[PDB]
RNA sequence: UCGCUACUACCGAUUGGAUGGUUUAGUGAGGCCCUCGGAUCGGCCCGCCGGGGUCCCUGGCGGAGCGCUGA
RNA sequence: GCUGCAGUUAAAAAGCUCGUAGUUGGAUCUUGUGGAGGGUUCCCCGCCCCUUGCCUCUCGGCGCCGGCCCGAAGCGUUUACUUUGAAAAAAUUAGAGUGUUCAAAGCAGGCCCGAGCCGCCUGGAUACCGCAGCUAGGAAUAAUGGAAUAGGACCGCGGUUCUAUUUUGUUGG
RNA sequence: UACCUGGUUGAUCCUGCCAGUAGCAUAUGCUUGUCUCAAAGAUUAAGCCAUGCAUGUCUAAGUACGCACGGCCGGUACAGUGAAACUGCGAAUGGCUCAUUAAAUCAGUUAUGGUUCCUUUGGUCGCUACUUGGAUAACUGUGGUAAUUCUAGAGCUAAUACAUGCCGACGGCGCUGACUCCCUUUGUGUGGGAUGCGUGCAUUUAUCAGAUCAAAACCAACCCGGUCGCGGCUUUGGUGACUCUAGAUAACCUCGGGCCGAUCGCAGCCCUCCGUGGCGGCGACGACCCAUUCGAACGUCUGCCCUAUCAACUUUCGAUGGUAGUCGCCGUGCCUACCAUGGUGACCACGGGUGACGGGGAAUCAGGGUUCGAUUCCGGAGAGGGAGCCUGAGAAACGGCUACCACAUCCAAGGAAGGCAGCAGGCGCGCAAAUUACCCACUC
C-alpha cells in the first residue's frame, strides 16, 4: 500500500540504494481522515495489535476548557479561521490539531454568571430583567457578601476576552488530533497568544 | 528577545502557563513569563546562559524534550551553515594487519547545537551525546563546548 | 536436511615429499623388515604420532618456566 | 521465513550448561515461557531423566508429570518442560525427598537434597519497586513475582526470604559492603564470597568485587550479584565444596589421591 | 616486399538481428479509503381468536399509513 | 617481497625544476638514604624543595581523654602505548579424563554382596575468541597545552548590581 | 622436515622463466575380498513438471433427540459409547534453495526515558436474576450443470456461536445552603442543617501542588507553655538524567466502536426446620489493566572484493536543515504547506563489475601469509515475474485470496481449474549428483 519505509529514499551522500526486499506489513500507511464539521461520524480501525483505533469524520463538539478559571464545557463548535501550517485547510474547513477555531462560549458565560454573580459582556438592561435577574440578586444575605465578596477582587475578564462575547463566539485551539482519538479537545485563547492570533488573522485574510 | 515568533505559529515552552492574576506591580515589571530548564545528570553542569536566556527549541537538551542516553563522543567543528545544527569531524587510525600499520581516517557527523551556546568557531572541540532521532541523519546533540586545545579562541590574557 | 550424525574424521599419516629417494626407501624397507608390517603406510602412521608430540613438546618447552 | 515466534530448539544451539550429548537426535526441548529466561532455566525434562535417572525416554517424563507427582514450589505442575531455575525447591511426594536449583562451582545445576523442615521457604532477589494505584507499593522478584505492600526499607538488589504458601516477605537481606553473595553470571558461575566492594559507573554496568575464604577476589557486574547470606553465614544450605573454585592443578591432586576410581 | 597453406583478433555497407534494462507522453486492470445508493429482510404503533386482570399485557392470523425505526 | 626482491650494462629513475593534500621530522624541562622482598649500592613507605597533589568541608563510622587527629567527595592538562579485570552462542580447533577389542569416533564410565547392597563413587575440564566499545594501574617513547600590550595566590580592600528564602512560632506589611 | 632438481652454451658464471615435486576437491579411466563411519541435482537452467504423500486436533470439564451401537426402565437437567456438524485453537514454527543485495545483509557493542507483545508465571476482580432474545448447521425431503473440496429451495433444533441485560452492600464524600443558634447590628467571630449535583478502573484535554534551605528588628490576627507583649514546632517512591510514578481539581466518554462472569465438571453441609431459606470445598474456562517470559521493530560506534578506459555527485520528480501538522505501534522528509541553501569527495564521493547471500568456519601453512565458505549452527531473502489485500497477537503469507505478464491442463466451446527452489519420481541441461521403500519406536 502507501508506506512509512526508510529505505526507498536516498542516503546523505546523494547515492541510490537498490530496494532491500518487498514492502512489509509493519511499514503501513493508510489514507488521512480530513475531518469536517458536521453530525459526528465517527469510524474504527484494527491497528497493530487488536486495538482499536478512533479515526472522525464530521465532528461537531469539543470539551475545551478556560485555563485562567479553571472551567470546561462541553461546546458546540462553529468555524476554523486560522491554519498555522497550510492555509488550503481553512478554505476547506478541515479541523486537525492546532488548528484556531470559534466556539460558542455560552457555557463559559452561565458558569461565570452564576459564581461571580456578575454580567459578562450585555448589551442593555432590558432584557436582564424578565428571567436571570433572580439568579444575580437572591434572598440571601448572610452567604450574599460572606461568599461574593470572595468572588470580588477577581472579576477582571481581560480586554480582549471581555471585547468576544459580546459577539458570542471565543477563539480556541485544539490539542488533540481527532483522527486517532475520535474527539477535538483543547484550550481557550488567552494572554500573548490571543493578540499573536489575532494581528495574524486580520494580516492575512481580508 | 522579546521577539522571538517568527514562523507562522505561536512558539511557547510547554509545562508552562501565563496566568492571569493579581494585577499590580507598578510602572514596570516581571516579563510575565518564568523558564523552564532541567538537569542532564553525569556531570554536565547547565549552562547559565540556557537558565537565564530566553529562547525556543524543542530539541535542547537543556531546556526542552530530549533525554542523553548512550553513547558520548567529541570531535571538532568544521561547519556551521545549517540553522541550529552544526557539522564536526572525528579522526582516528585504522591497522591493517598484514603490514603492522595505521591508516588514517575519517567521518563527519551532523549534530545539533542549540542557542544557548552562541559564540562557537570552526577549530573547537565539542563534547556531544546521544539523543533520539531528531532529524534524518542527526542522532547527537552538544553538550559541552571547549576551545582547550592551542591555536585558541582569544589570545593569551585570559 | 539437519541430521543426528558426526562428521568428524581425521587423516593419520602424511606422505614423504621426495617420492623417490634412496636414503629412505632403503631405511623404510629395513624398518618393514625388523617389524613385519604391511604397507609403508604403516610406518609413517607412526612417524605421524611421534612428530605430533614432538610440536606439544617444542611449544612447552618454548614456553617460560 | 520467520514471520512469527519459533517454537523449535536445535540440539547443538542448546544451553551448554544442559549437559546434553550430540548424536540422541537434531532437537532439544525448548524450555516453555515462563518466569525464568531461556538460558538460565532448566526444563523439568532434563531434570527427570538426564539427572536422576527416574524416566528413561520422553514419553516416561510425560507419564510420571501426569500422575500430579512433582511439586515446584507447592504447586503442582504438569507440563514437562516447564522452566525451573535458580532458587526454585522441586519435592516429590510419592518418594519424600527434596531438592534446591543451585550452582555447583564448574557453573552449572546438580542435585541438591535439602531437608523437608527447610524446602519451605525460598530466597528471591528484587528487581523493582513502584508505587501502584492509590498508593500501594508493590516489588518484583528475579522470578516474576509481585508482592504487594512490602516493608518501606526493602529496596533494589538486597534479598527476600518469602513462604511457598502465602508469599509475604518474612526476612530480607540488604545490599551492602560485607555480605555474603552467590555470583549467578559470566565466567564467574557459582562462586561465593563476601561482596567488600562496588564501584559505580553511572550509567554503565556498575562493577562489584568479592573475596572467596581463600584471599581469591573476582569482579563481577552488579546485576549478577545475589546476597545469599547477612555476612559469613548463609541462610540456605550449600553444596559440597561451597563455591571455592579450585584450579585445574589441585583438582588433579584430589582425583588422584582419593582415587575416585570405583565404590 | 611479393607468392602458398592453416589459425587468431580488428575496421566495416547491412543504418544487422535478438535479448534485457532504462525512460518523457498517453491509457490504465484490481484491492483499499471516502461520499452516495437502497435489492431485501425485521420490530413497535389499529382488528378476530386463546390466557390473565381491569379495555390493557402476552401468542397467533389478516389487512390499512406502511408511519417510524434497525440491519 | 610487511617480515623480504629489483631499477649502470640482464625487464626498469619521469627531460628538468617549483608545489597543495599524503608520508617523515633536531636537542632540551628531578636525584641519593633509614626499613621491607632479592644481593652486596641497586631494584612496598617516608625524608634534602616533592612524594598518590591538595583542598574543605559536610553528612553520616573508625580513636583518646567536649578538644584535636585520618579514611571517603572533587580529580589531577588530554590522547596513543603497555599490563590487569569485566563481558563476550554451541559445534569445529588446540587440550584434560576415559582399553570403542586398537583407531577414526563417543561422552562416557568405575565398584562389591550368589538375591537379600535392594546400592555406592565419579565425570561431562581448560585455553583461544583479531580489531572497535567498557574498566584500573605504569609514565619510558610519540603527539598536545599554560602568563609577553599579562594574570597566579592571601578572607587584602573601596565602588556597583542582580538575587537567593531561612530565622525572630506561624501567617501577612 | 625453515629442502629443491631438468632445460639457452663449444664450455663457464648469471637474470629469467617453462617442466618436474607434495597436499587439496570436482570429473573421469582401469581394478576391487572383509569391517566401522558417511557426502551425494550446489556449479549449467531461481528451467519445466505426470502420480502419491508432506497439517491437523476431545477431555471428568463448550454444543449430543444420528437407532449408529446401547441397559433392566426410567431421561422425571440427563446414563453410556459416539459418527457428523457448529465452536475453539494451530496452520506465521518446521523444510527447501541462494536469484536478489557492497555501509546493504552480517558481526561484535550498545539504546528504547521513542514502541508492540497470542502464551506461560504473579498481581488486580464490590459503582427475568431460581436466569432474557431470534437463527442457523448436522439430520429429513426436492434439485441444476459435461465438469470442481460447486451449491440453490423447503421442514426441524443447540451454545462458551450470535445479541441483549439485572440483583447485591453504597451507610460514601466534596460542592451546594432553605435555615437556625450564641457573641460582635451589619461586615466579621458560632455549631448544626433538610433540601440538590458529581462521587470505581481505564480513555482525551486543561490546571494545581510535588515542601525542610543562614540568622535578626518594628506593625495586625494569632497556636502552645497560659494569660487580659516572649522562647517552640511541619509532612509518598525512583533515576546519572523525565514533560516518570503516585496525589488534587474542573470536565470529557467509543453506541451498532472499553472493563467489573446470563459458562462447565467433581465432591458436601446448617436450618426460631423440613426443602426452602441459607453456606462450606476443589478445579476447567473466559476477561480489563500492570508486571514477567518468548520475541519483534527502529537506532548508536567500528568493521568489505575489483574498478579512474567512473572526478565531481545530490535538489520541488526530497536532495541537507527549521517551524506546524498528516500518518504510524512509537523516534524520524515517513509525507504535505511555508522557509533557509544546504549535504558528500583524493582519508576515493557518485557510477560500473562481482561464476558476491554475511558470519561461526575449511585447505595449505617455519614466521608472515594466500585461496575458499551454495552446503546440516546462527542472521537475511524468495516461492514463475511484478503488484494489491483479507483474517490474526503475529503475514504484505503463496500447502491463502484477487488482478496483469509468461506458461500449461479439462470442455458438451457456455465455463472451470494451476504453481515440487517440501519428500520420492520424470523431462531438459550438462564433464557433473541415489528409491515414486518402511515407521512414529527414539529427539522434539
Ligand atoms: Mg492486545
Ligand atoms: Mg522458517
Ligand atoms: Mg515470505
Ligand atoms: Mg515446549
Ligand atoms: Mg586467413
Ligand atoms: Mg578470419
Ligand atoms: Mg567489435
Ligand atoms: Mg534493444
Ligand atoms: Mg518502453
Ligand atoms: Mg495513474
Ligand atoms: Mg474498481
Ligand atoms: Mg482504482
Ligand atoms: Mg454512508
Ligand atoms: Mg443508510
Ligand atoms: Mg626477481
Ligand atoms: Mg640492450
Ligand atoms: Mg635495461
Ligand atoms: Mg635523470
Ligand atoms: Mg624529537
Ligand atoms: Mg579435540
Ligand atoms: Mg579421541
Ligand atoms: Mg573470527
Ligand atoms: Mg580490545
Ligand atoms: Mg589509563
Ligand atoms: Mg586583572
Ligand atoms: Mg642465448
Ligand atoms: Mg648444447
Ligand atoms: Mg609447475
Ligand atoms: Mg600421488
Ligand atoms: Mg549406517
Ligand atoms: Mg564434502
Ligand atoms: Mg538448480
Ligand atoms: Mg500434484
Ligand atoms: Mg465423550
Ligand atoms: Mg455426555
Ligand atoms: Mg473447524
Ligand atoms: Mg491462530
Ligand atoms: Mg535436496
Ligand atoms: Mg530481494
Ligand atoms: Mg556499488
Ligand atoms: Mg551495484
Ligand atoms: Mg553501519
Ligand atoms: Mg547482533
Ligand atoms: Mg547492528
Ligand atoms: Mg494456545
Ligand atoms: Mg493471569
Ligand atoms: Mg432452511
Ligand atoms: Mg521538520
Ligand atoms: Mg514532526
Ligand atoms: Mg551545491
Ligand atoms: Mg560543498
Ligand atoms: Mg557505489
Ligand atoms: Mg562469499
Ligand atoms: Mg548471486
Ligand atoms: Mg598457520
Ligand atoms: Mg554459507
Ligand atoms: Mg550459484
Ligand atoms: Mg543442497
Ligand atoms: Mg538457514
Ligand atoms: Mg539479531
Ligand atoms: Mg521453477
Ligand atoms: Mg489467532
Ligand atoms: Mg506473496
Ligand atoms: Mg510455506
Ligand atoms: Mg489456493
Ligand atoms: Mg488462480
Ligand atoms: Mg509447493
Ligand atoms: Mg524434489
Ligand atoms: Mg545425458
Ligand atoms: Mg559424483
Ligand atoms: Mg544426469
Ligand atoms: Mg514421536
Amino acid at each position: 500500500g502507501i508506506s512509512r519505509d526508510n529505505w526507498h529514499k536516498r542516503r546523505k551522500t546523494g547515492g541510490k540504494r537498490k530496494p532491500y526486499h518487498k514492502k512489509r506489513k509493519y511499514e503501513l500507511g493508510r489514507p488521512a481522515a480530513n475531518t469536517k464539521i458536521g453530525p459526528r461520524r465517527i469510524h474504527t480501525v484494527g491497528v497493530r495489535g487488536g486495538n482499536k483505533k478512533y479515526r472522525a469524520l464530521r465532528l461537531d463538539v469539543g470539551n475545551f476548557s478556560w485555563g485562567s478559571e479553571c472551567c470546561t464545557r462541553k461546546t458546540r463548535i462553529i468555524d476554523v479561521v486560522y491554519n498555522a501550517s497550510n492555509n488550503e485547510l481553512v478554505r476547506t474547513k478541515t479541523l486537525v490539531k492546532n488548528c484556531i477555531v470559534l466556539i460558542d462560549s455560552t457555557p463559559y458565560r452561565q458558569w461565570y454568571e452564576s459564581h461571580y454573580a456578575l454580567p459578562l459582556g450585555r448589551k442593555k438592561g432590558a432584557k436582564l430583567t424578565p428571567e436571570e435577574e433572580e439568579i444575580l440578586n437572591k434572598k440571601r444575605s448572610k452567604k450574599i457578601q460572606k461568599k461574593y465578596d470572595e468572588r470580588k477582587k477577581n472579576a477582571k475578564i481581560s480586554s480582549l476576552l471581555e471585547e468576544q462575547f459580546q459577539q458570542g463566539k471565543l477563539l480556541a485551539c485544539i490539542a488533540s488530533r481527532p483522527g486517532q482519538c475520535g474527539r477535538a479537545d483543547g484550550y481557550v485563547l488567552e494572554g500573548k497568544e490571543l493578540e499573536f492570533y489575532l494581528r495574524k488573522i486580520k494580516a492575512r485574510k481580508g | 528577545m522579546a521577539d522571538i515568533q517568527t514562523e507562522r505559529a505561536y512558539q511557547k515552552q510547554p509545562t508552562i502557563f501565563q496566568n492571569k492574576k493579581r494585577v499590580l506591580l507598578g510602572e514596570t515589571g516581571k516579563e510575565k513569563l518564568p523558564r523552564y530548564y532541567k538537569n542532564i545528570g553525569l556531570g554536565f553542569k547547565t549552562p547559565k546562559e540556557a537558565i537565564e536566556g530566553t529562547y525556543i527549541d524543542k530539541k535542547c537538551p537543556f531546556t526542552g524534550n530530549v533525554s542523553i542516553r548512550g553513547r558520548i563522543l567529541s570531535g571538532v567543528v568544521t561547519k556551521m551553515k545549517m540553522q541550529r545544527t552544526i557539522v564536526i569531524r572525528r579522526d582516528y587510525l585504522h591497522y591493517i594487519r598484514k603490514y603492522n600499520r595505521f591508516e588514517k581516517r575519517h567521518k563527519n557527523m551532523s549534530v545539533h547545537l542549540s542557542p544557548c551556546f552562541r559564540d562557537v568557531q570552526i577549530g573547537d572541540i565539542v563534547t556531544v551525546g546521544e539523543c533520539r532521532p531528531l532529524s534524518k541523519t542527526v542522532r547527537f546533540n552538544v553538550l559541552k563546548v571547549t576551545k582547550a586545545a592551542g591555536t585558541k579562541k582569544q589570545f593569551q590574557k585570559f | 536436511m539437519p541430521v543426528a550424525r558426526s562428521w568428524v574424521c581425521r587423516k593419520t599419516y602424511v606422505t614423504p615429499r621426495r617420492p623417490f629417494e634412496k636414503s629412505r626407501l632403503d631405511q623404510e624397507l629395513k624398518l618393514i623388515g625388523e617389524y613385519g608390517l604391511r604397507n609403508k603406510r604403516e610406518v609413517w602412521r607412526v612417524k605421524f604420532t611421534l612428530a605430533k608430540i614432538r610440536k606439544a613438546a617444542r611449544e612447552l618447552l618454548t614456553l617460560d618456566e | 521465513m520467520a514471520r512469527g515466534p519459533k517454537k523449535h530448539l536445535k540440539r547443538v544451539a542448546a544451553p551448554k550448561h544442559w549437559m546434553l550429548d550430540k548424536l540422541t537426535s537434531v532437537f532439544a526441548p525448548r524450555p516453555s515461557t515462563g518466569p525464568h529466561k531461556l538460558r538460565e532455566c532448566l526444563p523439568l525434562i532434563i531434570f527427570l531423566r538426564n539427572k536422576l535417572k527416574y524416566a528413561l525416554t520422553g514419553d516416561e517424563v510425560k507419564k510420571i508429570c501426569m500422575q500430579r507427582f512433582i511439586k515446584i514450589d507447592g504447586k503442582v505442575r504438569a507440563d514437562i518442560t516447564y522452566p525451573a531455575g535458580f532458587m526454585d525447591v522441586i519435592s516429590i511426594d510419592k518418594t519424600g525427598e527434596n531438592f534446591r536449583l543451585i550452582y555447583d562451582t564448574k557453573g552449572r545445576f546438580a542435585v541438591h537434597r535439602i531437608t523437608p523442615e527447610e524446602a519451605k521457604y525460598k530466597l528471591c532477589k528484587v528487581r523493582k519497586i513502584f508505587v501502584g494505584t492509590k498508593g500501594i507499593p508493590h516489588l518484583v522478584t528475579h522470578d516474576a513475582r509481585t508482592i504487594r505492600y512490602p516493608d518501606p526499607l526493602i529496596k533494589m538488589n538486597d534479598t527476600i526470604q518469602i513462604d511457598l504458601e502465602t508469599g509475604k516477605i518474612t526476612d530480607f537481606i540488604k545490599f551492602d559492603t560485607g555480605n555474603l553473595c552467590m555470583v549467578t553470571g559470566g565466567a564467574n558461575l557459582g562462586r561465593i564470597g563476601v561482596i567488600t566492594n562496588r564501584e559505580r559507573h553511572p550509567g554503565s554496568f556498575d562493577v562489584v568485587h568479592v573475596k572467596d575464604a581463600n584471599g581469591n577476589s573476582f569482579a563481577t557486574r552488579l546485576s549478577n550479584i545475589f546476597v545469599i547470606g547477612k555476612g559469613n553465614k548463609p541462610w540456605i544450605s550449600l553444596p559440597r565444596g561451597k563455591g571455592i573454585r579450585l584450579t585445574i592443578a589441585e583438582e588433579r591432586d584430589k582425583r588422584l589421591a582419593a582415587k575416585q576410581s570405583s565404590g
